[PDB]
């Protein structure tokens, strides 16, 4: 599994309609994308854009504020749990 | 918990060498190890990651 | 409370002493060659 | 003897010239021919007639032209451009070489003498506004952009002048010979440019750097 | 024919002089992001500030000397403290600044000369060690 | 993988050089 990470600080912009809504592993609300999605980071100098490649897990939403080196996107026996 | 400490965990060790090639090129625990002499990547991500 | 089910070399080793494909095509070959 | 001005760019003539008349320019990717006007210096060159082919062949063809020739024979100094190509072989058999070191040739600058005075002319001096370019990867030949900065205009004392070719052949400056740079000089400032760049896409992904000095 | 031809920031960042890494001119901010009424529940700052112990920066070479570097003015930084860029570089280029400071020493010794220069070290020393002094003794 | 089909395998064995005529 390879995280795709926010390469600068700025403003996610994507279109949501373009990806199916899911739930990781983890609990979360997320986008499934099975398409060549384009996802632009709106930076402090200029927009920067990321490709976002297909069966991958988009864990951001529009219009939301991301750091740099944070993940955005996710690329990918019998135990007993007891509570 | 897991999985977002073992990225953590990953992440710094892939970054372990580009901050030692361009911001401490003589840094003793980077000769060390680039030059093939003695440990790897993994025994110094131990040490600083 | 509640139970939740959720998902070298001895390796060389083996093979010395003795693949899927292997076995079963070793099977098929036997029958029909004869 | 033939006029191969205005002719095809890429076409592949029905006969063998005869190479004893000719400038055999060898590049790394095609062997080029001009006919040479018998002269006991065989520095003159009538770019009229114009062969290139494939390295060591004799199936000739007239070679694409990107501006216009020259129509009287001129007399011109060759000069070749390229790299060094030092390998290490793999060593099969005794005594096999440890390197290998080729002179891997891809442009040839043809520059023209002043007033096609000869080489032991007293008053000998190289005319840098006229200087053809071969191209062993496009087997063509053109004419140098050159861009003159040392004052004088059209007429000025050639003997001050440096030409500077940088951009893999491509730029060619004229300035004074007072203002020549170190080879130190132009190799700090390569490797300042490049390590600078690099420097700055290593700490862009840090989220501190909109809020950062260089220093 | 036509084959010959007859002829703040954007200085420093040539030159290599202190500068901003971004032009402030040509900066913009970042609009308006989610207000945490329109985000995911995983996505939302929390309410109260969280105890980390990762809250304070940690103490190194490099901030103290790039603090005494833009006191003495060899160095501007973008504000008071250095941040994690400027650290990184100074770790970086670090020995040209060194080098730049033992010149200037032994400039200072070579006009002021050795009684005035090593007098820094002699406290016990009321003399006047001007040159003209020396001279003059 | 020398293919499950026995004449596959012969002609297999035939071009890798195996056994032939």
């Amino acid at each position: 599994a390879e995280h795709v990470r926010a390469p600068y600080n700025g403003k996610i912009k994507f279109n949501e309609d373009l990806v199916h809504p899911t739930r990781t592993r983890h609990g979360h609300p997320a986008f499934l994308c099975y398409i060549d999605l384009s996802v632009i980071i709106e930076s402090e100098d200029i927009i920067h854009s990321v490709t976002i490649p297909p069966k991958s897990f988009l864990l951001v939403q529009n219009d939301q504020y991301v750091e740099s080196e944070q993940v955005i996107a996710e690329i990918r026996e019998r135990v007993r749990k007891y509570i | 918990s897991i999985e977002i400490w073992y990225a953590t965990s990953e992440y710094l060790r892939q970054e372990m060498n580009p901050n030692f090639r361009m911001t401490d090129p003589f840094n003793p625990v980077h000769m060390m190890s680039f030059s093939g002499a003695r440990g790897n990547a993994s025994q110094v991500h131990q040490l600083v990651g | 409370l509640v139970t939740f089910i959720y998902e070298g070399l001895p390796k060389v080793e083996q093979v010395l002493e003795v693949s899927l494909n292997l076995e079963k095509r070793i099977k098929g070959w036997n029958r029909c060659i004869t | 003897f033939i006029s191969t001005q205005g002719w095809d760019s890429e076409m592949v003539v029905d006969y063998r010239i005869n190479e004893d008349e000719f400038h055999k320019i060898s590049l790394l990717d095609c062997d080029f021919f001009i006919r040479k006007p018998p002269d006991p210096d065989n520095d003159v060159y009538d770019f009229r007639e114009m062969y290139v082919t494939p390295p060591d062949t004799d199936i000739y063809s007239v070679p694409r032209v990107l501006a216009p020739m020259p129509q009287k024979y001129i007399r011109c100094a060759m000069s070749d451009y390229g790299c060094y190509d030092v390998t290490e072989p793999p060593i099969d058999a005794p005594r096999d070489p440890l390197y290998k070191s080729e002179r891997e040739i891809s442009k040839v600058f043809l520059t023209k003498h002043y007033r096609n005075r000869r080489l032991n002319d007293p008053e000998f001096v190289l005319d840098f506004e006229e200087i053809y370019v071969i191209d062993s990867k496009t087997k063509s030949i053109t004419r140098a952009r050159v861009l003159v900065t040392v004052p004088g205009g059209r007429k000025r004392d050639r003997k001050d002048d440096l030409l500077v070719i940088r951009d893999n052949g491509n730029s060619f400056k004229i300035i004074h010979v007072g203002e020549r740079d170190d080879p130190t000089t132009v190799i700090e400032r390569e490797e300042w440019t490049k390590t600078r760049e690099d420097m700055e896409k290593h700490l862009r992904k840090l989220r501190d750097f909109s809020v950062s000095n260089w220093f | 024919n036509g084959f010959v031809v007859y002829n703040g920031f954007e200085l420093d960042k040539k030159l290599g002089r202190p500068h901003p890494f971004i032009d402030p001119t040509k900066k913009k901010q970042i609009e308006t992001t989610l207000t945490s009424d329109e985000s995911w529940w995983n996505w939302r700052k929390p309410e109260k500030e969280q105890w980390s112990r990762w809250q304070r920066r940690r103490p190194d070479v490099e901030t103290v000397f790039l603090k005494a570097m833009a006191e003495t003015g060899q160095v501007k930084l973008y504000g008071k403290e250095p941040t994690l860029t400027e650290t990184s570089l100074y770790r970086a280029r670090r020995h040209l600044f060194k080098e730049e400071r033992l010149q200037a020493e032994r400039e200072r010794l070579a006009k002021e000369g050795p009684m005035a220069f090593y007098s820094e070290w002699v406290k016990a020393w009321k003399r006047d060690t001007s040159r003209e002094a020396v001279q003059k003794h | 993988w020398f293919p499950e089909e026995p004449f596959e395998a012969f002609k297999e064995m035939r071009e890798r050089k195996v056994f032939d005529v």
